[PDB]
């Protein structure tokens, strides 16, 4: 019954005002894209910045199991787009948020399929 | 003069042509940076140069394309030159990477050990390497041709490289090897690129296109390597990071170039001139399998 919760050990971590984890890999891209959140390739638009998926993911990063009960990562091979005012911290956006699975965006940084 | 905006300088023909003798690189701008856009890794920036260099070179594209990308851990625990390859190959080529210690990547499959222990059964389209020990920049010994990854390098390509592919090895002053630059030779086209964001370091990408399995020219790795560096040492490069800011036409063109399985009877100079062009590559287009070899050891007593 016992599983680490690394999730809940970063953000309490970064609560208690510990640094963000660094040297996730930004790309460099036109940020013309569409602003996906996970992309095949960068797709930042002008108020986005472009990561290698595998540096921000958490469980990659700190070399621990995915939640996943199969273990695939969302991120490792792909590309994901931070909003440029969280891209201080790549890791703690992407656990923190959601893809809506409908539009493909980031809920609350481009998800308007809930406005009306 | 309008060098400052290409990704980077090729080392001209005329110098390739040379008899020169070895000397010390000293290089003008040494010491100083290029401005890179706010927040981006030099390897992000290096490995985004040298993919835009070959763009313009007549690489072969094909359908599930294979690549290998040696050396591609930094000591921050990632891999950004990976990062760059896979935005830069078409979306589903397969991408494998590989370094001596532990890293996290965006690769297909990645394996941690000496390059050595790097076994695949099948051929690759292209072969990327920054492997590099700084240990060579020693200053006070005499600078040799150097062995270690460098002869693993020299077999994988001729014994993994499919007819058609190319290749991009990352050299320096010191970190060089004469039997690479002789390899060079087994190529329709080669050359020793230097990104315009590294312009201040030795370092060079030795890069052979379109390869064809046997001598087309006959090169002296020795001389060779000491005409590089005497293009080094009398051609300043000015550091530049202009061509970072145009990615419009990054991504490699999927040119869909046919694959073929042949045997070294039916090479002929049909085939031997498509190959040189980028319009060929020979291999089984089987699954590609990888392994690591594991030194076992029960240090008990
Ligand atoms: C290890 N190594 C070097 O040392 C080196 C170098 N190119 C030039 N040099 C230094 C430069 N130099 C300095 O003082 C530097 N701090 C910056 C500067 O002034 O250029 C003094 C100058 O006399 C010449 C030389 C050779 O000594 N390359 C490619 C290299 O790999
Ligand atoms: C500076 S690093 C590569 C940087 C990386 N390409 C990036 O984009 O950040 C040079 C690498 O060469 C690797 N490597 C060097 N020699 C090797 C060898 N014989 N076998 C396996 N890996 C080697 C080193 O471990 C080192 O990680
Ligand atoms: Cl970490
Ligand atoms: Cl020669
Ligand atoms: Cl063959
Ligand atoms: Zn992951
Ligand atoms: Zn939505």
């Amino acid at each position: 019954a016992f599983a680490v919760d690394a999730a809940k050990a970063y953000k309490d971590y970064l609560a208690s005002g510990g640094q963000p984890i660094t040297n996730c890999v930004k790309m460099l891209c036109t940020h013309t894209g569409t602003g996906q959140a996970i992309t095949v390739t960068p797709e930042a638009n002008m108020d986005q910045e472009s990561f290698g998926g595998a540096s921000c993911c958490l469980y990659c990063r700190c070399h621990i199991d995915h939640p996943n009960p199969k273990g695939f990562c969302d991120l490792k091979g792909k590309y994901v787009q931070i909003p440029t005012t969280c891209a201080n911290d790549p890791v703690g956006f992407t656990l923190k948020n959601t893809v809506c699975t409908v539009c493909g965006m980031w809920k609350g940084y481009g998800c308007s399929c809930d406005q009306l | 003069s309008s060098q400052a905006w290409q990704p980077g300088v090729a080392m001209p023909n005329l110098y390739k042509m040379q008899r020169m003798l070895l000397e010390k690189c000293d290089l003008q701008n040494y010491g100083d940076s290029a401005t890179l856009p706010k927040g981006i890794m030099m390897n992000v920036a290096k490995y985004t140069q040298l993919c835009q260099y070959l763009n313009t070179l007549t690489l072969a594209v094909p359908y599930n394309m294979r690549v290998i990308h040696f050396g591609a851990g930094s000591d921050k625990g990632v891999a950004p030159g990976t990062a760059v390859l896979r935005q830069w190959l078409p979306t589903g080529t397969l991408l494998v990477d590989s370094d001596l210690n532990d890293f996290v990547s965006d690769a297909d499959s990645t394996l941690i050990g000496d390059c050595a222990t790097v076994h695949t059964a099948n051929k690759w389209d292209l072969i990327i390497s920054d492997m590099y020990d700084p240990k060579t920049k020693n200053v006070t010994k005499e600078n040799d041709s150097k062995e270690g990854f460098f002869t693993y390098i020299c077999g994988f390509i001729q014994q993994k490289l499919a007819l058609g592919g190319s290749v991009a090895i990352k050299i320096t002053e010191h970190s060089w090897n004469a039997d690479l630059y002789k390899l060079m030779g087994h190529f329709a086209w080669w050359t020793a690129f230097v990104t315009n964001v590294n312009a201040s370091s030795s370092e060079a990408f030795l890069i052979g296109c379109n390869y064809l399995g046997k001598p087309r020219e006959q090169i002296d790795g020795y001389v060779m390597h000491a005409n590089y560096i005497f293009w080094r040492n009398t051609n300043p490069i000015q550091l530049s990071s202009y061509s970072l800011f145009d990615m419009s036409k990054f991504p490699l063109k999927l040119r869909g170039t046919a694959v073929m399985s042949l045997k070294e009877g039916q090479i002929n100079d049909m085939i031997l001139s498509l190959l040189s062009k980028g319009r060929l590559i020979i291999r089984e287009n089987n699954r590609v399998v990888i392994s690591s070899d594991v030194l076992v050891n029960n240090e008990n007593l």
